[PDB]
């Protein structure tokens, strides 16, 4: 299913983004307006904007108690004196409403006019609720009651009194009021019409949409608790993020004993650098029948003991050596005197025979997977490379 | 039911209207004068049949 | 971070659950204790039905 209907362009305005405010009445049902009423004054507080209005209603009208009215007009002003008057006249022939700030932030919210083939936005400078003003009774009161009637240092930062006194430094604007009925409203209306093409390519909205994710909700932690050289437990098949592939074979080669290579380049990405990472892998593995085993010596670090609840004992990597050199002469460890073969006890070698081989019956050990295709790959020199080494290391026990 | 002053917001009281009745505001002088008749419609709820029809 | 081997010299046993205390000599746990949530409104009925 395809965007197939109603492709309407979009354009935007700022002739009016600083003169745009929002105004309604939730009192007020949608049914009828205040296009019949004079507002007969209409004020602003710039800073901090907060507006309050003042308008006209009629009183000689039945739903008019002009009875009431004269009582409670003797009532709300000084009886006779008018000091303050609100109302000249011995009724009530006005009202005056307030205003409520609504939201710290308008930038997210914008004002739009739909026409037929065009939408034109403008953001909006302030949204105000409004209320009816209840104060006349409280000044009726104050009539009524008077009628009858250096420093030490505080901790009263959050006192209502200061915000009020900085309420009041701001004196009250004042506006001509025109009502919508007016050819004014048509004759500014039209500055929202922005002008410009159908359509052109945006300068902004460029980036991708893995980009707009990615600023849309930024990582809430600038820089990570621990490194990736995997000081604690960490990930496996999310690829290290920034770790060199040598220390990344390094890592992989820590958990399994023996490994063909011919698996890796599905955890490396199939981008690996086939030559670099054969560079490496001699570096960390040496291979026996057909597969890359992990090296002894990055198997346990120099200062290592026997580890298991067992007979206490040094770094003796001798002895794993030359089960390796079993396993790479011989073609299985038949045998189960290969303990006593080095004068090693059962649970010093057990372990060893246990990471890659498995039990047959009176028979002993075999590995666990057969000898694989290596050969396929070109580098011969590679078994001489560890023949050589296989010689050294029959030299050095020899001497046993 | 309830009914509030379009002067003022607050709920209509009715009074002693000096021809006809009266909604009047406790506080504004807006008023309004009965004119219709007017009812407001409860239908409460009834016994139920079991024990009712049960042993006649 | 210890390895079993080495506990031997510390006297200290392999398997001991550890996450408890010693004061005075003495082992002491502290246990989980289970509390109501906060900051939650609820509706009940009173004794007289209210
Ligand atoms: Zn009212």
């Amino acid at each position: 299913d395809d965007p197939v209907v109603q492709e309407i362009d979009v354009y935007l305005a700022k002739s009016l983004a600083e003169k745009l405010y929002l105004f309604q009445y939730p009192v007020r049902p949608a049914s009828m307006t205040y296009d019949d009423i004079p507002h007969l004054s209409a004020k602003i507080k710039p800073k901090q904007q907060k507006v309050e209005l003042e308008m006209a209603i009629d009183t000689l009208n039945p739903n008019y108690c002009r009875s009431k009215g004269e009582q409670i007009a003797l009532n709300v002003d000084g009886a006779c004196a008018d000091e303050t008057s609100t109302y000249s006249s011995k009724l009530m022939d006005k009202q005056t409403f307030c205003s409520s700030q609504t939201t710290s932030n308008t930038s997210r919210y914008a004002a739009a006019l739909y026409r037929q083939g065009e939408l034109h936005l403008t953001p909006l400078h302030g949204i105000l609720q409004l209320r009816p003003s209840f104060s006349y009774l409280d000044k009726a009161d104050a009539k009524h009651r008077e009628r009858e009637a250096e420093q030490a240092r505080q901790r009263r930062v959050q006192s209502y009194e200061f915000l009020q006194k900085k309420h009041a430094e701001e004196p009250w604007v004042h506006l001509h009021y025109y009502g919508l009925r007016d050819s004014r409203s048509e004759h500014e209306r039209q500055y929202l019409l922005c002008p410009g093409s159908s359509g052109v390519e945006n300068t902004e909205l460029v980036k991708s949409p893995s980009e707009y994710l990615m600023m849309l909700m930024p990582p809430s932690q600038e820089e990570e608790k621990d490194k990736p050289v995997a000081p604690s437990n960490v990930l496996s098949m999310a690829q290290l993020r920034t770790l060199p592939l040598a220390d990344q074979i390094k890592i992989l080669m820590k958990n399994v004993k023996v490994m063909p290579f011919a698996n890796l380049m599905s955890l490396l990405g199939p981008s690996i650098d086939s030559v670099a990472v054969l560079r490496g892998i001699q570096k960390v593995a040496m291979l026996v029948q057909g597969n890359w085993v992990v090296k002894s010596d990055i198997l346990y670090p120099k200062d290592s003991s026997s580890p298991h609840s067992g007979v206490p004992a040094e770094v003796l990597c001798r002895g794993r050596d030359f089960v390796m050199w079993k396993f790479t002469q011989s073609r299985w460890v038949v045998r189960k005197e290969v303990a006593t073969v080095t004068k090693l006890c059962a649970e010093d070698v057990k372990d060893f025979l246990e990471h890659m081989a498995v039990v047959r019956i009176n028979k002993g050990w075999e590995f666990i997977l057969p000898y694989d295709g290596e050969f396929i790959k070109k580098h011969p020199d590679v078994v001489q490379r560890q023949h050589m080494l296989w010689t050294g290391i029959q030299a050095k026990l020899e001497k046993v | 039911m309830l009914l509030f002053c379009p002067g003022c917001g607050n709920g209509l009281i009715v009074e002693e209207g000096q021809r006809c009745h009266r909604f009047s505001c406790n506080t504004c002088p807006y008023v309004h004068n009965i004119t219709r008749k007017v009812t407001n419609r409860k239908y409460p709820k009834l016994k139920e049949v079991d024990d009712v029809l049960g042993g006649a | 971070g210890k390895t079993p081997a080495e506990f031997a010299k510390l006297n200290e046993c392999p398997l001991d659950p550890g996450g408890y205390f010693i004061v005075k000599g003495v082992e002491k746990v502290i246990l989980i204790q289970e509390q109501l949530s906060k900051n939650r409104i609820i509706v009940e009925a009173d004794r007289k039905g209210a």
